[PDB]
């Protein structure tokens, strides 16, 4: 008698499953040749790999029992076994968990507020808005942008940055309400915060 | 609104968002990583540097988008004590014209190689027997455990065959024992003992790990030294 051997490609390299792949799917099917012709039984190894995964013993079916998410994890060194007649033969996957886009932009330091004159020159910064996102690159990538646009004040893409466009009156408007969105660069499926931003004005004798 | 300039330091490839790459452990100083990054733009519409590069094990090289190993003083080493299973860094894409940063991780997965040979935890094993264990007794279960041969690889590489070798200078030892089950180890007796005959056998046990390919197999052997003590009975035996 020889022992089993394993076949699936990713114990040579590693197996990519996305964090968004619901409970109770099949990630896949190991797959081993005895020279014996022989019956084989497969499983799992491992407290934590067990918690996530279970394996069907004839099939050698994995499915996912737990869900995953990238944001707390995205390796697991997991043991798969399979055994013959004489005794058991272990294997480790490096798994790796990809990322997908599923967490919007979060606003920081809100409620956002503002109190200027109403003679503030055109060009001043007044305000600077924040967020993070915790996906990988352009799924936590931010641009802030009004919604709607503003001809009195204008954002920076990139940096938040607020400044004044175009001359203020207090005796016209002496409060402005404004929203910020607040977008990731996903390419395919991209997410949004609003921000509510609260620009005063005080009054000069002008 | 020209979008030609949020487009840049975006990925022009496709696949998960982290770049992923294997490569052997101990490999040479100099190896190429990631051979390009695939990121619009130009390192002037962009620039890159590198993030959470702990022990500099990577070199980037701007223009082509191109990670090296940095090894010279020492070796990458998966297996202990070193387990290097893996190394993440992240590439920093600073966009030059609109002013967005985008970070760009890399995940280097750090392949086994059997490098390492089986090491028997004890220099010698040993056992008495008293010469009335019936056949078919197990009569050594210690290169079970953690106290036979240790081989510090991974899966195959790291697993172990047990096998009782010829001994020119004991040749029965292989024929009253038996190790039936090579990834157990258990040695079992196939013939009746006799003190009076013999009392003592050298047996030669090899322990090879389960390199896929035969050719990169290691190899450790040790000596099974069975004492035979002496038997007697009630009854019309000994
Ligand atoms: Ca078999
Ligand atoms: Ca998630
Ligand atoms: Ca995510
Ligand atoms: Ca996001
Ligand atoms: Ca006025
Ligand atoms: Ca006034
Ligand atoms: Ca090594
Ligand atoms: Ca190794
Ligand atoms: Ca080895
Ligand atoms: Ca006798
Ligand atoms: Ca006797
Ligand atoms: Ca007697
Ligand atoms: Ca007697
Ligand atoms: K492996
Ligand atoms: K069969």
């Amino acid at each position: 008698n020889q022992p089993p051997r394993f076949q699936n490609y990713f114990f040579q390299s590693y197996l990519l499953i996305y964090e968004n792949t619901p409970v109770g799917s099949s990630i896949t099917q190991l797959t081993a040749v005895d020279p014996d012709g022989e019956p084989l039984i497969f499983g799992v190894v491992g407290e934590e790999a067990s918690r996530f995964f279970a394996v069907q013993e004839n099939t050698g079916v994995v499915w996912l029992r737990q869900p995953l998410d990238r944001e707390t994890k995205s390796e697991m060194q997991v043991v798969f076994s399979v055994s013959d007649s004489q005794g058991v033969v272990k294997d480790t996957v490096n798994i790796q968990i990809g990322d997908v886009n599923d967490n919007a932009p979060t606003f920081h330091n809100q409620p956002y507020t503002v109190n200027i004159p109403e003679d503030t020159s055109v060009g001043t910064s007044i305000f600077m808005v924040n967020a993070t996102d915790p996906d990988q690159g352009t799924g936590g990538s931010v641009l802030f942008s009004f919604q709607p646009p503003s001809p009195f004040f204008s954002i920076d893409g990139a940096r938040g940055i607020i400044t004044v466009s175009r001359l203020l009156d207090y005796e016209v408007t002496s409060a402005y309400q404004l929203t910020v969105n607040a977008t990731d660069q996903d390419k395919l499926h991209p997410l949004s915060s609003l921000a509510n931003l609260a620009i005063t004005l005080s009054d000069i004798q002008d | 609104s020209d979008d030609w300039q949020y487009e840049e330091c975006k990925l022009s490839r496709t696949g998960p968002p982290a770049t992923i790459v294997a490569i052997d452990e101990e490999s040479p100083n100099g190896t190429v990583l990631v051979e390009n990054m695939q990121i619009n733009g130009r390192a002037r519409t962009i620039s890159l540097s590198l993030r959470d590069n702990y022990g500099h094990w990577v070199i980037l090289d701007p223009v082509k988008q191109r990670l090296y190993l940095n090894s010279t003083g020492r070796v990458l080493d998966r297996d202990p004590p070193s387990y290097i299973h893996s190394i993440v860094v992240q590439v920093q894409c600073t966009n030059e014209l609109v002013g967005t940063v985008i970070l760009h991780e890399v995940r280097i997965v750090v392949r086994d190689r059997n490098d390492n040979p089986p090491r028997f935890q004890q220099p010698r094993y040993y056992v008495a027997i008293n010469e009335l264990t019936p056949v078919g007794t197990t009569i050594f279960s210690g290169f079970s455990g953690n106290n036979g041969a240790v081989d510090i690889d991974d899966g195959p590489n790291g697993q172990i065959e047990y096998t009782i070798q010829y001994n020119p200078y004991d040749p029965t030892a292989n024929r009253t024992f038996d190790i039936p089950l090579t990834l157990s180890g258990s040695v079992v007796l196939r013939e009746r003992l006799n003190y009076e005959e013999i009392t003592r056998y050298l047996v030669i046990i090899q322990a090879n790990d389960r390199a896929p390919d035969p050719k990169e197999r290691l190899t450790a052997t040790t000596t099974l030294t069975v004492d035979v003590l002496d038997g007697d009975d009630l009854g019309p035996l000994e």
